[PDB]
RNA sequence: AGGUGGGGAGUUUGGGGGCGGCACAUCUGUUAAACGAUAAGCAGAUGUCCUAAGGGGGGCUCAUG
C-alpha cells in the first residue's frame, strides 16, 4: 500500500528477485539520467541481507559475510 | 536610430510569427468596381492593411519578381493585385510570399451580381476583432484548389492567435459555401462568400444555457470565379510546416512537482 | 609509430592549427577533460579581497 | 425561436481558430445564383452552423481572475473569458525559422576548453584615488580616466591610449567581419 | 618500393581566463570624386548631458525665391 516490496532471496548465486530488481534499479536510472550519477544505501538490522544481497548483486563475494551480525 | 534597428528586428523571421501583413497593390486595370471591392476587402483586413500609392502595371503570372520585391521592401507576407483583363472579367490575384519568395497565385474574380457593404443595411461593426469562419460543402477538405482557398482565406482573416477570448468579440461571422456539389473532373463550382452580423436573441426556447442565434447579412456578397492557379513545389510546403520544437516516465504534477511511474 | 606517434594524429585530426591548447597529456586515453578531472587528486592563497 | 440544430453528418469544428467545417450536402438546386430563395437558403445554413459553433464553443473553460484593472497589462475579474484551445489548422508559414547561429571561433575554444561563461555580475566596477565605483563601462568610465587624469608620467601619451583602444575596436570588428563568413 | 615497426634503445615530464567598448555644434594635413560645392574616415586643445538609446509625453516646421 506504501511501497514497491521487492521480493529478493540473499542467496550468493541462485538468488531469488535479483532481475527485478535490477530492472527496478535501471528504471530508477532511467529517470536520473540527467544524474549521471546515483547510489544506494541500505538500512536494516545487522544480519538480515546487507551484505548478502550486496554480493549476490555482485554475483561474487565482495563484503565479508558470516553468520555473525557484525 | 534605434528606430530603424526596431523595425529590422521584425523583419527578421520570429518565432512566434504576428498577423500577416496585407498589401494592396492596384493593377493598371483597377475599375472603380474593383476599387470599391478593396475597399470593401480592407475593412475586414484593419488595421493589418496597406495600399499602394496609386495604379500599378505589374503582372504576376508574366512577372513574379516585382511583386516579391514589393514584399522584400515592405515586409508583406500576404500581398493582393487586382487586375480585370478583357476575357478575365472583375478578375482579382491573390499571393502568397514565403521568405519573401512566390508561394502561391490563384485567380478569383466576383460577379456582377456583387453587393458593396453600403448597399446592405448598417450595423456596428468593430475593427480588429477577430471574426468567425464556417465552411460547407466536402470540397473545402477533399479538393486541393478548395482547400488552398480555405487556407489563405483563414491566413487571411484568422487574425491573431491568441488562447483567450473576450464573449462579446464574436460579433460577425463570415459564411464560406459553394454553388453546389460537382462531379469528379467536373468545373469547380463559384466559391460564394458572405459575411453575417450576430444577434443574441433570448434563449427562451433554449432555457439559459445558450441563445438563440440570429444572423444579418452586412456582405459584401461575392462569388468568387477560379482561374489560373499555381502551387508551391512539396519542399516548399514542407518549409512552410516547420515547427519551433517548444520524456519518459516524465510529467509536471500540478503544483509543478515533478513526478514519474516506477512500473 | 608511424601512427602510434601523437604528432600524426594531430596532424590528421587538424588540432595542429589550434595546438596553443595543447593540455600536458593529450593523448587517445584520458584527454583533457580526464587530464584535468585526474590532476584535482593530486585554495591556501591568503589574498585579501575586498569584499564591496 | 428555436436553437435546435442537428445534421447527419457529425460536424468538424475548430475552436483554436473560430472557424467549423460542414462537409453537408449541398443543394445545387437552390444555391444557384439565378434563384431568390438562394439568399434566405444561404443565411438559414449560416445561422444553423453559427449556432452549432456556438454551442461547441462556450462548452470550453472560462478563467475567473480575482485582481482589477491595475496595470494597463491587467484584466478585469468582472469580464468572463473563453479559453480557447490550442490551434488545430496547420496554417503555412511566412518565414523559415533563424535556427542558424554565429560560428565563431570562441565558441568552439570555449568547448574545448574549461573556461565557463562569464556569469555579467554587473557594471560597478571598483577604483581607487576616487572614493567611487567609478563603472568599468557605461558612464564616464575607467577608459576614458587615462584621458582625463592630468598626470601622464612615464611625443603626446594621452593620444597613444586612444589610438590603442581604437584599433582594438578595429580588430574586434576584423573579427566580426571573418566570423560572418561561417 | 610501401607498411607494422618502446618488440628495442636515448630523453624529459616547464616556472597562466576571461576583455573591447561614447555621440553629437566645431576647425585643421589626407581623403578631394580635380571649372567646385564639399561629402562618405583617419588624430587632434574642444564639451555635455543623449544616464554611452533618445524611449515616452506636449508643441514647431523645414533648404531656397
Ligand atoms: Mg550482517
Amino acid at each position: 500500500k506504501e511501497r514497491p516490496t521487492l521480493a529478493f532471496h540473499a542467496s550468493i548465486t541462485n538468488s531469488f528477485g535479483k532481475g527485478s530488481l535490477i530492472q527496478l534499479l535501471r528504471q530508477f536510472s532511467q529517470l536520473h539520467t540527467d544524474r549521471k550519477q546515483i547510489s544506494v544505501g541500505f538500512i536494516g538490522y545487522p544480519n538480515t541481507g546487507k551484505s548478502s544481497i550486496i554480493n549476490t548483486l555482485r554475483k561474487k563475494k565482495v563484503c565479508q559475510v558470516a553468520p555473525i551480525p557484525g | 536610430n534605434a528606430r530603424a534597428k526596431r523595425a529590422l528586428v521584425k523583419r527578421e523571421a520570429k518565432l512566434v510569427e504576428n498577423v500577416k501583413q496585407a498589401l494592396f497593390i492596384p493593377g493598371q486595370s483597377c475599375n472603380k468596381n474593383l476599387h470599391d471591392i478593396m475597399v470593401d476587402l480592407s475593412a475586414l483586413k484593419k488595421p493589418d492593411m496597406k495600399r499602394f500609392n496609386r495604379k500599378n502595371d505589374i503582372h504576376p503570372f508574366e512577372d513574379m519578381s516585382p511583386l516579391e520585391f514589393f514584399s522584400e521592401k515592405n515586409d508583406c507576407s500576404l500581398m493582393v493585385l487586382m487586375t480585370s483583363s478583357k476575357k478575365r472579367k472583375n478578375n482579382m490575384t491573390f499571393i502568397r510570399t514565403f521568405g519573401y519568395k512566390i508561394y502561391d497565385m490563384i485567380e478569383l474574380m466576383v460577379a456582377d451580381n456583387f453587393k458593396l457593404l453600403s448597399d446592405f443595411k448598417k450595423l456596428t461593426f468593430t475593427v480588429g476583432l477577430k471574426p468567425m469562419f464556417t465552411f460547407q460543402g466536402a470540397a473545402f477538405d477533399t479538393h486541393p484548389v478548395y482547400k488552398q482557398i480555405k487556407s489563405l482565406f483563414l491566413d487571411f482573416f484568422r487574425g491573431e492567435s491568441t488562447d483567450l477570448q473576450d464573449v462579446a468579440g464574436l460579433q460577425h461571422v463570415i459564411s464560406m459555401t459553394i454553388q453546389g456539389d460537382f462531379q469528379d473532373g467536373e468545373p469547380l463550382p463559384n466559391v460564394l462568400f458572405r459575411v453575417y452580423k450576430l444577434k443574441s436573441y433570448k434563449s427562451d426556447q433554449g432555457g439559459k444555457r445558450l441563445p438563440r442565434i440570429e444572423l444579418v447579412e452586412i456582405g459584401p456578397r461575392l462569388d468568387f470565379k477560379i482561374g489560373r492557379i499555381h502551387t508551391p513545389s512539396p519542399d516548399m510546403v514542407t518549409e512552410a510546416h516547420k515547427k519551433p520544437k517548444q520524456k519518459k516516465n516524465v510529467e509536471l504534477d500540478i503544483m509543478g512537482d515533478k513526478l514519474g511511474r516506477i512500473h | 609509430g608511424t601512427g602510434k606517434k601523437e604528432k600524426s594524429r594531430r596532424i590528421r585530426e587538424g588540432d595542429t592549427k589550434d595546438g596553443n591548447l595543447r593540455v600536458k597529456g593529450e593523448n587517445f586515453y584520458r584527454d583533457s577533460k580526464r587530464v584535468k578531472f585526474l590532476n584535482m587528486y593530486t585554495f591556501q592563497d591568503s589574498t585579501i579581497p575586498d569584499a564591496r | 425561436l428555436p436553437v435546435t440544430v442537428e445534421k447527419p453528418i457529425p460536424v468538424v469544428y475548430d475552436l483554436g481558430n473560430l472557424a467549423a467545417f460542414d462537409s453537408n450536402v449541398l443543394d445545387k438546386n437552390d444555391l444557384d445564383s439565378s434563384n431568390a430563395r438562394r439568399e434566405e437558403k444561404i443565411k438559414s445554413l449560416t445561422r444553423d452552423n453559427v449556432q452549432l459553433l456556438i454551442n461547441q464553443l462556450l462548452s470550453l473553460p472560462m478563467k475567473t481572475t480575482t485582481e482589477s484593472v491595475g496595470g494597463t497589462g491587467g484584466q478585469s475579474s468582472v469580464m468572463t473569458l473563453l479559453q480557447l484551445p490550442d490551434p488545430t489548422t496547420d496554417l503555412p508559414r511566412e518565414k523559415p525559422l533563424p535556427k542558424a547561429k554565429a560560428m565563431t571561433k570562441w565558441e568552439k575554444f570555449a568547448a574545448k576548453k574549461g573556461i565557463k561563461p562569464k556569469e555579467r555580475a554587473g557594471k560597478m566596477i571598483y577604483d581607487e584615488a576616487s572614493g567611487e565605483w567609478v563603472p568599468k563601462w557605461g558612464y564616464k568610465g575607467a577608459n576614458k580616466k587615462l584621458d582625463d587624469q592630468w598626470l601622464v608620467e612615464v611625443i603626446d601619451p594621452r593620444t597613444l591610449n586612444r589610438a590603442e583602444r581604437k584599433r582594438l575596436v578595429k580588430k574586434n570588428e576584423k573579427q566580426q567581419r571573418r566570423n560572418m563568413k561561417n
